[PDB]
């Protein structure tokens, strides 16, 4: 009759209960939701406290009970959910509910070893008590509780074996924006310092997971991918083997150039023995890029590229398919195709392709990717000498071969190659470009190397951001967003560290970016547009090209204070030649929409102060980024307005943004009737994009009769890609609700 | 996964323009 | 400005 239910605290034990400190707490992280009912809350968690339960248990409850009640109808348990989860990470990590003092904090931190000592030296402490000023810790509000645990899970520096978090999202993006304007002027410093910090979290520019986890920290290895191309050569073979499993060891993920090995049955070249062709070297790889993970199977993913016209092609297109000898099979490594006109016309007039091993066709390989006129002069050329070592294959019977794979694994991607350079950032001629990297964006220059700090070589590698369109009001507020961007980012090629010396050479030389978007879906619903009617091409033609011209405007800006990278005449950007000229013909029939910005007063000024970074843009996927700050992932429709992702805390439920008043204007992944729509679109961005789109092809065997997707369909989206100069393909998905 | 009927028709594809 |  004085039935109380006894709380332990964090060795400080027992005490009694206090449902009205819990109810207040709700109550507070309610205010300003809609249809969320704190009785339901607690009366779900209430049920299952018990005597001795430790305080941070009644939270973990009472934060799964809310996140338990998330649903397309109410939607505000997301935030409900997150914010007393935030409450909790804030007593877990400070004893309190509000934050210490920024320079506080950050003295403590630097003493625990877990941000770098660099902080104290490079600001005052007076320069602290300003930053704090700046700072909003009730942003931490905003999230949503997927982004909680996304920020828990993998962005908050915490310590891995005790579980315990130090710090809150809001010290991480003002000492994110802190220590990438480090290196600025007194006078202009923190001006920047606020000005990112502000766009970093309200969610306006995204960031990739190596940088929000790590800038702050003692580590400088900031790396997401790499990309690397190897020679014919053992030496090569060997270094490509060494560079990978240095980057692998740092979670990179790596596109691999593999096209130029000689295939099997070619001459030995002096003591190098290649007459074992391709394969036994792609496994090579493959253990390379699993050296450090978990079984030796799990983590550590990366794409191998060839041309479709290389010998062992056919060996090579089925090297994922399960049925087959085991040594006949590199199942763990996605591949690149590469295509370009000629192979497809040979398709188009039921023509034969003809396969040779790079070895034996004298500047062959190097044509394909430079300069179209001279692969057809050599291709025909090589064709009608029958001193080399050829085979002939049914056009049909290769790229239906090469579809069928890339249909039933979904990963054999497309490469345009002739897109690639007769459409890019760089001349041909001095710097092609001649693969991609792991999700099919990245497009820049390599150089193989002899050795694994090979100078002369060089690795290209990710340099990523993005912006999120659905929290900018205009598309003049890119300006301002691609000053921060671009100039955080180049900031930190400078600050990060590079394991190999051709890694280096590559980031020096071209300083290269790859900027993109997220929440493209949801910005296209404010609009009332869709993907697969053709409804949203001038408005995508109008975001896109404001997205590239602030970029290139923040890129030159940039050149004129500190210079243009020093490679940037290797770039058609020095010979005055824009993105706007070089675009896919066949895109003037799909969008007439006129260009907004001053192109000419822009071409002048580049090839006067040139640019600080050779590539700005690229659109990659992004799942992570795109989570903290509730949005659809990159460009992608979403499959469901609810998203649902396993956790050891339970169910993580997300609903698409602003579903209670956009759900009839979403077009959701597998309404869209087929592929036309959305391929209009990403020809469209990539008439301004410097690298390449991460697209992918999506068929629902609904739709087909006897539910099988003909060939004949396959094809023709994979042409209708080709015809809008689309650079890449990705993923092919199949199904029909997920 | 993805499950086809590979009949492909060249007459079809021959008058497409790249 | 532009290198030199």
């Amino acid at each position: 009759m004085n039935q109380n239910l006894l709380v332990t605290k964090r060795d400080g034990s027992t005490e009694r209960i206090n449902l009205d400190k819990i109810h207040r707490v709700l109550d507070w992280a309610a205010e300003g939701l809609h249809n969320v009912s704190i009785s339901q809350v607690e009366l779900r968690s209430h049920i299952q406290f018990y005597d001795g339960i430790k305080t941070s248990d009644i939270h973990e409850t009472i934060i799964k009970a809310a996140a338990d009640l998330i649903s397309r109808d109410a939607p505000d348990y997301q935030y409900l959910a997150a914010r007393l989860a935030i409450f909790h990470l804030r007593k877990k990590a400070y004893g309190q509910f509000e934050p210490p003092a920024l320079y506080d904090h950050v003295v403590k931190m630097v003493e625990m070893g877990k941000y770098d000592n660099h902080l104290l030296e490079d600001y005052t402490e007076e320069e602290f008590k300003q930053m704090d000023t700046f700072i909003d810790h009730d942003r931490d509000m905003t999230f949503s509780y997927a982004a909680v645990k996304q920020l828990e899970g993998k962005y908050l520096v915490q310590n891995r074996v005790t579980g315990e978090i130090y710090e809150s999202a809001q010290f991480l993006y003002i000492l994110v924006a802190a220590c990438l304007f480090s290196n600025y002027p007194r006078e202009t410093r923190l001006q920047y310092v606020k000005r990112f910090y502000d766009a970093v979290s309200t969610f306006k520019i995204s960031l990739p997971t190596p940088i929000m986890s790590g800038v702050r920290t003692p580590t400088r290895q900031f790396s997401s991918c790499v990309l690397i191309e190897c020679g014919d050569s053992l030496d090569s073979i060997n270094a490509t083997s060494s560079a990978i499993v240095k980057y692998v060891s740092q979670r990179a993920g790596i596109g691999i150039n593999a096209g130029r090995i000689r295939a099997l049955g070619s001459p030995i070249r002096g003591g190098e023995a290649f007459h074992t062709g391709c394969i036994p070297f792609y496994k090579h790889f493959q253990t390379a890029v699993k050296s450090c993970s978990q079984g030796g199977v799990r983590g550590g993913a990366a794409t191998l590229f060839y041309p479709m016209w290389h010998l062992e092609v056919e060996s090579l297109l089925v090297l994922k398919n399960n049925r087959g000898v085991e040594g006949n099979r590199v199942r763990h490594m996605d591949y690149g195709v590469q295509i370009n006109k000629l192979m497809y016309t040979r398709l188009l007039k039921g023509e034969d392709i003809t396969l040779f091993s790079p070895s034996d066709v004298p500047g062959l390989y190097d044509a394909f990717f430079a300069d179209q006129e001279e692969f057809e002069r050599l291709y025909t050329k090589y064709e009608k000498d029958d001193s080399i070592r050829k085979q002939r294959v049914k056009a049909v019977e290769l790229f239906s071969l090469m579809m069928q794979e890339r249909a039933s694994t979904g990963r054999i991607y497309i490469q345009n190659v002739d897109h690639c350079n007769t459409h890019s950032p760089f001349d041909p001629a001095i710097a092609p470009v001649r693969q991609s990297n792991l999700c099919l964006q990245i497009a820049l220059p390599t150089k193989p190397l002899n050795d694994v700090n090979d100078e002369n070589g060089e690795i290209a590698l990710c340099t990523l951001s993005a912006f999120n369109l659905g929290a900018i009001n205009n598309l003049d507020e890119l300006e301002e967003l691609a000053i921060l961007a671009v100039r955080a980012l180049d900031a930190l090629l400078d600050y990060q560290d590079y394991p190999i010396p051709a890694a280096k050479r590559g980031a020096m030389g071209r300083r290269t970016l790859g900027i993109g978007v997220i929440n493209f879906a949801y910005y296209l619903a404010k609009h009332g547009k869709r993907y697969s009617d053709g409804s949203a091409n001038n408005l995508t033609h109008k975001t896109f090209e404001a997205i590239q011209y602030y970029l290139l405007k923040a890129s030159n800006e940039l050149a004129k204070e500190q210079g243009a990278c020093p490679w940037f005449n290797e770039t058609t950007y020095a010979k005055g030649i824009l993105p706007i000229d070089t675009y896919k013909k066949d895109l003037d029939t799909i969008a007439n929409e006129p260009l907004h910005y001053d192109w000419e007063a822009l071409r002048e000024s580049i090839k006067t102060h040139g640019l600080r970074n050779s590539t700005l843009s690229a659109l990659m996927p992004s799942e992570t980024s795109s989570q903290i700050s509730n949005a659809t992932n990159g460009i992608e429709p979403p499959r469901g307005y609810v998203s649902i992702k396993a956790s050891k805390d339970g169910i993580l439920r997300q609903v698409v943004p602003d579903y209670e008043h956009l759900h009839d204007a979403y077009e959701l992944l597998w309404e869209m009737p087929g592929n036309d729509g959305y391929l209009q679109l990403v020809g469209i961005m990539q008439k301004f994009i410097d690298q390449s789109i991460s697209a992918n092809t999506n068929y629902d065997p609904s739709r087909f009769p006897s539910g099988k997707v003909p060939m004949q369909q396959l094809l023709k989206d994979l042409l209708t890609a080709y015809k809008f100069g689309v650079k890449t393909l990705y993923y092919q998905n199949t199904r029909d609700g997920a | 996964v993805g499950q086809i009927d590979s009949e492909v028709d060249t007459d079809d594809l021959s008058n497409f323009q790249l």
